[PDB]
């Protein structure tokens, strides 16, 4: 055998350790496998799971090791549809307000995550120092729209990401006065107004909200984003198209 | 078994067909309507390679090959053994690509996030259609759709570009490969950026976003930033396989000369066309 | 519709962002550049600044003076004529020296001394900015991932004009500086060789090439159908797993029955794409070095 056969045949294994070294590196969140009922599933699969490693989060925030002690750390209101593995669960309440299936919500450190000086990573802009609108339409001061077509309340800021200089989240205005946050990829922008498909305008006030009106947390952002996505599904009877 | 944050996700609802009668899972695997149809295209096409794999004569893959009907049938039916298999296989296969895109939107409704992806894959299904059809069909006969072998679908690769003479004269080709080279450099950097920031220097704390945009402003003075990054990505992709489908769908159809030759339409532009010097004076 | 994140729909902008400092020496950055509200509908509407230091210049002076004397020798193709050159732009080449010069470098100027001039040049300004990648990645405190990475292009970079050249013995097998030329000799190349198709590591590449348009893709759309739940902060969502990150995972295992993770799919990513300019390069400088014809070897060694 020549050379050329050689190489050959010598990459072929270095290619399988390295999708099984890939595999591996990519276990280190969700495994082990888990019953729907929590315990461990007997089937792990071929591939162990791999060594912990350990990142150093910056500003004190201490460390992250995977894989690691799994858990929800949060109650998960749905119940088994069936009486084998396999099938969907329904929830055992609002959906929405209980954080389950499009609504669901992981829980995540309540905090801010910072910029690379330390600082919040997203501020309303009237907080944000010399930031402003740059190009396309202003939102600010525009009526919001639910899917119901009716008006949810009115943009009073937006919330930007200072280091990445992008809009994050549209601050609105409800009836009774107080604000929500609402993702900026959840909404249409228009001459006249902002547009929300996924939630019906009654369904505003039901966005989860936060503690202090100059700073958004991890977790709040996710109980936020996880609650407007939610009402894709969940607002459906209150979408008219 | 599912992963240890799954079960919050499985929840009743999302289905484009049927209602809850396929809303379920066999293992990891999402079923739904389309899951059900694409396992019915794709077992049905693969009996029937596995059947040509007998008329053929052989059960070796690098040599089991399912040819179209030839060029004399035009676009009018063929025997099973003399390219009727291929057309069937070939519907079966168009059958079970959009019964998967469509169960990834069903998926994606699910888990209520945007549709994007099998958005994505629709290029790869519309890049594949132009071959074994909407080429074919503009072309008059199956024939000139390729063969599918392991190998002997790369001699028709090679066969038909050769028809018009070196291939890489096909200006849409020219920007494909444009498109597929950027792509995997920019696919390279990316998640080298990313990874170097994870993965720092031996004992450091991670870096940030910010590190990463600095990184490249330092490099190249510029950062085009985490949420462009993948705009670009997608983007880069889908122009790749957007001017691979164009590239074939004028050949054989508004241009059948050799490509080279294509281009002395810039050379004999006349302001200059006639000017002694250079290569073509 | 639903708004899918592919425009902008409201630029912002504050204070430019100067980055940041570690232990990057700050002498040799520059100011900011403008801004592109153009950039700012797809990217970030900031150029700059940019660090250039003593291995900057070099190299950017160095791939300039590569580009020049291309470009020279391409005026006196054209005959200084300037709408000739604009004419005969793609089918004007700087060829490498003759067979007959062997790897020596004694070969005239208009008889490809000048390629081997050129070549030069493109030789410092590569080298010179991989180990600028390298650096400024160190002064940051960063992986040197981007660096390992940009080895793997220099790879086949290297053995096109380099490697390969040394090992058949002379300059003549190298790749012309040309639009067209060049091509041809690519399509030239695999004839010679007997087909590349079927040389296993060209296959193999190719593999990658597309794998890397299909792994992006999906990462891509990925990330943006995610992009609701903050999706795009990726090291925010390693550090702290997100429900962006979770339902990004759990989309591709219902679909294909496994997944990845938010550091893990980089992983992916950057192995896709380094491994078709490795496998690309191992292709090439094995043939005609050791393989003759691909077809050949592959009639009994397939
Ligand atoms: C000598 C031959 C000619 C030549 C002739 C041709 C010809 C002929 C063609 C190309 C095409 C291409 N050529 Mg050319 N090409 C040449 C030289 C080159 C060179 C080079 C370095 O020299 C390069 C980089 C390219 C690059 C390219 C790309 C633009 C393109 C292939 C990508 C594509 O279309 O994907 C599109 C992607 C698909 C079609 C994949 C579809 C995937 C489907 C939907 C999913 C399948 C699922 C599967 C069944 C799953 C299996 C089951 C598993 C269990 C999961 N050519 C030479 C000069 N080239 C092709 C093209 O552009 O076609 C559109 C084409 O037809
Ligand atoms: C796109 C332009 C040309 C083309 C040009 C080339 C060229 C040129 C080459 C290939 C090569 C390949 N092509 Mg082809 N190929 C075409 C269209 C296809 C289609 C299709 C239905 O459209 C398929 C399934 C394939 C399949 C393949 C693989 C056998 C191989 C590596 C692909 C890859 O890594 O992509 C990236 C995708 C992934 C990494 C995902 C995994 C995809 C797996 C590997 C697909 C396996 C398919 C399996 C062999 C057969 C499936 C049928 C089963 C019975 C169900 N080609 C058209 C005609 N293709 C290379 C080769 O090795 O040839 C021997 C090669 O050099
Ligand atoms: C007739 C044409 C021949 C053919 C001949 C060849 C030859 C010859 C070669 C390839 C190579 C390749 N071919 Mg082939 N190829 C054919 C048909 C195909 C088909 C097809 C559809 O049929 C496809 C998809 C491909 C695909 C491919 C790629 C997988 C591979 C190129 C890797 C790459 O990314 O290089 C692009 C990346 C680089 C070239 C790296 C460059 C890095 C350097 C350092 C960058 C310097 C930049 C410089 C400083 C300028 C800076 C400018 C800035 C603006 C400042 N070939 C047919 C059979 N093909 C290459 C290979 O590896 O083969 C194994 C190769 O050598
Ligand atoms: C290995 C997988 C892919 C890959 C990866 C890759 N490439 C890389 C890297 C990586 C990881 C880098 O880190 C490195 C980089 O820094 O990129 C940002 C790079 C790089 N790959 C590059 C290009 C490149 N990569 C390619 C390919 C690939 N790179 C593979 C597909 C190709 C192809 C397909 O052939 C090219 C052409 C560069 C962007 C960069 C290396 C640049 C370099 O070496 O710099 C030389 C220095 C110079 C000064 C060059 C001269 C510049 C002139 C041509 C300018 C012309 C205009 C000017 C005269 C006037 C302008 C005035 C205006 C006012 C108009
Ligand atoms: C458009 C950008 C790139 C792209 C994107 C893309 N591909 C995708 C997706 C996306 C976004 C998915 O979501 C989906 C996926 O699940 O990815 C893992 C997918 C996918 N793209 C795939 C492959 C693939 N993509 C390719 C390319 C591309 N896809 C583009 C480069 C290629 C190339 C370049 O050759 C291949 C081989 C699959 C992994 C998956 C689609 C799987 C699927 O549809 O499953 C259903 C069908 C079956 C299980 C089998 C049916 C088979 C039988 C009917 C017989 C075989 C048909 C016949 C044509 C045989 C051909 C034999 C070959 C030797 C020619
Ligand atoms: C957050 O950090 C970041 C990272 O991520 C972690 C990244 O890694 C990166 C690094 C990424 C890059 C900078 C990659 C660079 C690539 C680009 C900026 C894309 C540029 C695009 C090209 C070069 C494509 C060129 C293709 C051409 C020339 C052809 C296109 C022509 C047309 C579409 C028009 C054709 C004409 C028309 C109108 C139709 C007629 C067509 C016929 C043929 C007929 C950065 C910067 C970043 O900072
Ligand atoms: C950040 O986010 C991201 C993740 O998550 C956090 C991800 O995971 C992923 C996903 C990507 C990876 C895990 C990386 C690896 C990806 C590749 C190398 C691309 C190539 C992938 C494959 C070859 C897998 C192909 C397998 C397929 C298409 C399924 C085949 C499965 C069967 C054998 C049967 C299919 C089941 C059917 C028929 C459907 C109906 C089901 C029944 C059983 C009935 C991405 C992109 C991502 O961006
Ligand atoms: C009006 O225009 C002006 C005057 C401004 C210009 O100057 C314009 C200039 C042009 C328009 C130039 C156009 C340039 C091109 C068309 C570029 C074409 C280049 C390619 C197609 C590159 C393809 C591949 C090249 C490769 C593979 C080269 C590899 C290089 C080697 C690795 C280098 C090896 C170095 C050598 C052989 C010398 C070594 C000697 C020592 C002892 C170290
Ligand atoms: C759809 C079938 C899945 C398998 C497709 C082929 C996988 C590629 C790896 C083949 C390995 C070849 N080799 C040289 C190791 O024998
Ligand atoms: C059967 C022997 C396999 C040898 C091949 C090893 C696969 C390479 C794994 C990549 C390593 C990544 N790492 C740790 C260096 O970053
Ligand atoms: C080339 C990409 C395809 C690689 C094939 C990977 C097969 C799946 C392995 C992961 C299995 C996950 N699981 C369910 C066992 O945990
Ligand atoms: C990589 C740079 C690409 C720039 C792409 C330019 C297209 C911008 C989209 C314009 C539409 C913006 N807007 C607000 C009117 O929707
Ligand atoms: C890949 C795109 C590269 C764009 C490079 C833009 C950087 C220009 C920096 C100019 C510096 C401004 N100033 C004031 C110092 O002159
Ligand atoms: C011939 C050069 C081949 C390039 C080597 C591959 C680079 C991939 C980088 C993966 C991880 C880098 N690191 C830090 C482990 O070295
Ligand atoms: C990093 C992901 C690994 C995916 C590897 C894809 C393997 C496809 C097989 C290519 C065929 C090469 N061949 C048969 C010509 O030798
Ligand atoms: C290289 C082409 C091979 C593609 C086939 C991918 C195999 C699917 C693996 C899904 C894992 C299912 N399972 C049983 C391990 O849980
Ligand atoms: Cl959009
Ligand atoms: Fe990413």
């Amino acid at each position: 055998f020549d050379l050329a056969s050689l190489a050959i045949y010598s990459f072929w294994i270095f290619l399988a350790g390295l999708i099984y070294y890939l595999q591996t590196e990519n276990m280190r969140e969700g495994y082990p496998l888990e019953n729907e009922d929590g315990t461990p599933a007997a089937n792990q699969g071929p591939f162990p799971l791999p060594k912990p490693k350990t990142f150093i989060l910056p500003h004190g925030r201490g460390t992250l090791t995977v894989p690691g002690p799994e858990s929800e750390d949060r109650p998960i209101a749905l119940a088994r549809t069936a009486v084998s593995e396999g099938f969907p669960h329904a929830p055992t309440g609002d959906p929405m307000k209980d954080g389950v299936g499009p609504a669901s919500w992981v829980a995540r450190r309540d905090l801010p995550e910072l910029d690379g000086h330390g600082h919040n990573k997203i501020k309303p802009m009237k907080a944000a120092a010399g930031f402003h609108v740059s190009a396309g339409k202003n939102p600010i001061g525009l009526p919001v729209r639910g899917c119901d077509l009716e008006i949810a309340g009115k943009v009073v800021d937006i919330w930007v990401d200072i280091p990445e200089q992008m809009a994050r989240f549209l601050e609105v205005e409800l009836k009774d006065g107080s604000t929500r946050l609402l993702p900026m990829q959840m909404v249409k922008v228009q001459s006249n107004r902002v547009h929300v498909n996924a939630l019906s305008s009654d369904l505003f006030a039901g966005i989860p909200t936060i503690k202090s009106p100059t700073e958004v947390t991890l977790l709040e952002e996710d109980k936020i984003c996880g609650y407007v996505a939610g009402g894709l599904m969940y607002a459906a009877p209150k979408r008219k198209s | 078994a599912l992963l240890s944050f799954e079960r919050k996700y499985r929840v009743p609802g999302g289905t484009l067909v049927g209602g809850n009668l396929f809303d379920f899972w066999v293992g990891p695997f999402y079923v739904g309507f389309f899951g059900v149809a694409t396992f019915f295209f794709a077992a049905l096409g693969i009996i029937l390679i596995a059947w040509s794999a007998v008329l053929q004569g052989t059960w070796n893959p690098q040599l089991i090959s399912v040819y179209p009907p030839a060029l004399e049938y035009g676009l009018g039916g063929a025997p099973l053994a003399k390219g009727g298999l291929w057309q069937i296989i070939t519907i079966c296969a168009t059958g079970a690509f959009v019964s998967w895109a469509l169960r990834e939107v069903e998926i994606c409704r699910k888990l209520g996030i945007g549709y994007h992806i099998p958005f994505a894959f629709a290029f790869a299904i519309l890049a594949y259609l132009t071959l074994v059809l909407f080429r074919p069909v503009m072309m008059g006969a199956w024939g000139y759709a390729f063969p599918y072998g392991i190998w002997t679908h790369l001699d028709w690769v090679s066969n038909t570009g050769y028809t018009y003479g070196n291939f890489h004269y096909n200006p849409a080709h020219m920007i494909a490969i444009t498109f597929f080279f950027t792509n995997a450099l920019a696919l390279a950097l990316h998640g080298a950026l990313v990874l170097s920031a994870a993965n720092p220097e031996k004992g450091k704390e991670m870096r940030t976003p910010d590190h990463e945009d600095t990184f490249f402003r330092d490099l190249v003075g510029y950062s085009i930033g985490t949420l462009g990054i993948h705009r670009l990505g997608l983007l880069l992709s889908l122009s790749a396989v957007f001017f691979s489908a164009l590239c074939m769908i004028i050949t054989g159809t508004i241009w059948f000369d050799q490509w080279v030759d294509w281009w002395q339409w810039w050379v004999k532009l006349p302001w200059w066309a006639n000017i002694p010097g250079g290569i073509n004076g | 519709a639903e708004y899918q994140n592919i425009f902008t729909q409201v630029q912002v902008r504050g204070p430019a962002d100067l980055g940041m400092t570690e232990d990057v020496n700050l002498a040799n950055r520059s100011g900011v550049g403008p801004f592109s509200t153009l950039l700012g509908w797809f990217g970030n509407a900031q150029l700059g600044p940019i660090y250039l230091g003593s291995l900057g210049v070099l190299s950017l002076f160095s791939g300039l003076m590569w580009f020049f004397t291309i470009g020279i020798w391409f005026w006196y193709q054209a005959g200084w004529n300037p709408a000739v050159f604009l004419r005969d732009l793609f089918f004007f080449s700087l060829e490498p020296p003759a067979p007959e010069y062997g790897l020596s470098f004694a070969a005239p100027l208009k008889e490809g001394g000048l390629w081997l001039i050129a070549s030069f040049f493109m030789f410092v300004a590569v080298w010179s900015w991989w180990g600028r990648t390298y650096l400024r990645a160190q002064a940051l405190g960063m992986g040197k991932h981007t660096a390992w990475a940009f080895l793997s292009a220099i790879w086949l970079w290297m053995v096109l004009g380099f490697i390969r050249p040394i090992l058949m013995g002379s300059w003549s097998e190298a790749v012309p500086y040309g639009i067209f030329s060049h091509l041809d000799w690519t399509n030239n190349f695999s004839l010679v060789h007997g087909n590349l198709f079927y040389n296993p590591f060209h296959g193999l590449s190719i593999a990658f090439l597309y794998g890397s348009a299909l792994l992006f893709a999906m990462h891509g759309a990925t990330i943006l159908a995610v992009s609701r739940f903050g999706g795009e902060r990726e090291l925010e969502q390693i550090a702290d797993r997100g429900t962006a990150a979770e339902r990004a995972a759990l989309f591709w295992r219902w679909t294909m029955g496994f997944n990845a993770t938010m550091e893990g799919i980089h992983r992916w990513a950057i192995w896709m794409a380094v491994l078709v300019t490795l496998t690309g390069g191992i292709g090439i400088l094995l043939s005609g070095t050791v393989v003759d014809n691909w077809y050949v070897w592959g009639q009994n060694h397939g």
